[PDB]
């Protein structure tokens, strides 16, 4: 059906500036009005932008919050929406989802202001020393997000992963995996971590201690 | 601007039974037209908001029947006839009047289960992290229920406090239950000082803790 997607986001200064994006699908992107809401835990869902129609000469809307600093834009022909973010400041930290109203939701793309430096997760398999529980401990990263995922995306039953929890300006978390114990160690688990902020993508198989 | 308000939490609700979400507006959002354009969505967790209810009373394609809303201009009513562990999420209500367009706070639905011990797992430092010159030693406390409870690490047999970290998830989608991970976080050097590493869960569920360790 509809699609929306976004990306564009990652780790900026305070003071910086970026521009994040989505395509939708599955859709006459033209003819619907387009908006942006942020959510922060300090605000929750935040409307910012809407942009209206090519009939409308592209009219467009800002949160008093935001007017002068952002700037909404639409490409027809891509089925494209952008937001321009200038002068960013460390209250603008939030995940960003195009919202068609009042249908449609994106998936989000997060972006950070902060003055710390993207750092890269180390990654270390947790291994025992009928069920069996594994894990992967992320340890070490800036900017929030990774997403862990198991054999590519295969387990996905019996798998939470844990909310990172900030130290010194870097985050840790941790995923647990179970599965039946005849499976592993003879059948290969394997927990896949990606960091969009350093573009590390890395594999940790967990093999028996 | 509207103000959307609603309750942060809602007293936990037993599987199969009735559950209730109200809403109010600062202004009407009767329309002239007959229509009251309050909507709600659902935010699963680790999900994006999704539409559930549109012009008041009107539910979205493919939302269960199980759900229906009522309500006036201004006061509103989110139902959930049998609530089933899928419906779990953060529900919020929205106008759509005018510009800014605003949302309700959020109301967490929570599920009550029969109360369920937790799954305790203890992992040593890998090999690799004590290369790196680091050892965490991670503890998983897993699918429990109630949300409350409590871990205790100890270093050849005295309770340390030091470098605990702890982390819970969301209610679970499937089954209703919490987990929570515990990590002590030391250098390898002050690993390497002690051999037995242990982590004692207390929940609800026995007045005994579930004791895991092991030496390193
Ligand atoms: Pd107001």
């Amino acid at each position: 059906e509809v699609k929306v997607e976004e990306s564009g986001g990652g780790l900026v200064q305070p003071g910086g500036s970026m521009k994040i994006s989505c395509v939708v699908s599955g859709l006459t992107f033209s003819n619907y009005w387009m908006s942006w809401v942020r959510q922060s835990p300090e605000k929750g869902l935040e409307w910012v932008a809407e942009i209206r129609l090519k009939s409308d000469n592209y009219a467009t809307y800002y949160a008093e919050s935001v007017k002068g600093k952002f700037t909404i834009s639409r490409d027809d022909s891509k089925s494209r929406l952008y937001l321009q973010m200038n002068n960013l400041r460390t209250e603008d930290t939030g995940i960003y989802y195009c919202f068609l109203p009042m249908d449609y939701w994106g998936q989000g793309t997060s972006v950070t202001v902060s003055s710390a430096k993207t750092t890269p997760p180390s990654v270390y398999p947790l291994a025992p020393g009928s069920m069996v529980t594994l894990g992967c401990l992320v340890k070490g990263y800036f900017p929030e997000p990774v997403t862990v995922t198991w054999n590519s995306g295969s387990l996905s039953s019996g798998v939470h992963t844990f909310p990172a929890v900030l130290q010194s300006d870097l985050y840790t978390l941790s995923s647990s995996v179970t599965v039946p114990s005849s499976t592993w160690p003879s059948e290969t688990v394997t927990c896949n971590v990606a960091h969009p902020a350093s573009s590390t993508k890395v594999d940790k198989k967990i093999v028996p201690r | 601007d509207i103000v959307m308000t609603q309750a942060a939490f809602s007293n936990p609700v037993t599987l199969g039974t009735s559950a209730s979400i109200s809403c109010r507006s600062s202004k009407s959002l009767l329309h002239s037209d007959g229509i009251t354009y309050l909507y709600w969505y659902l935010q699963k967790p680790g999900q994006s908001p999704h539409l559930l209810i549109y012009h008041l009373s009107n539910l979205a394609s493919g939302v269960p029947d199980r759900f229906s809303s009522s309500g006036s201009g201004t006061d509103f009513t989110l139902r959930i006839s049998r609530v089933e562990a899928e419906d779990v999420g953060i529900y919020y209500c929205a106008h759509n009047v005018e510009l800014p367009r605003t949302f309700g706070g959020g109301t967490k639905l929570e599920i009550k289960r029969a109360d369920a011990a937790p799954t305790v797992s203890i992992f040593p430092p890998s090999s690799e992290q004590l290369t790196s010159g680091g050892a965490s030693v991670v503890c998983f406390l897993n699918n429990f229920y109630p949300k409350d409870i409590n871990v205790k690490w100890k270093i050849d047999g005295s309770e340390r406090q030091n470098g605990v970290l702890n982390s819970w998830t969301d209610q679970d989608s499937k089954d209703s239950t919490y987990s929570m991970s515990s990590t002590l976080t030391l250098t390898k050097d002050e690993y390497e000082r002690h051999n037995s590493y242990t982590c004692e869960a207390t929940h609800k569920t026995s007045t005994s803790p579930i004791v895991k360790s092991f030496n390193r």
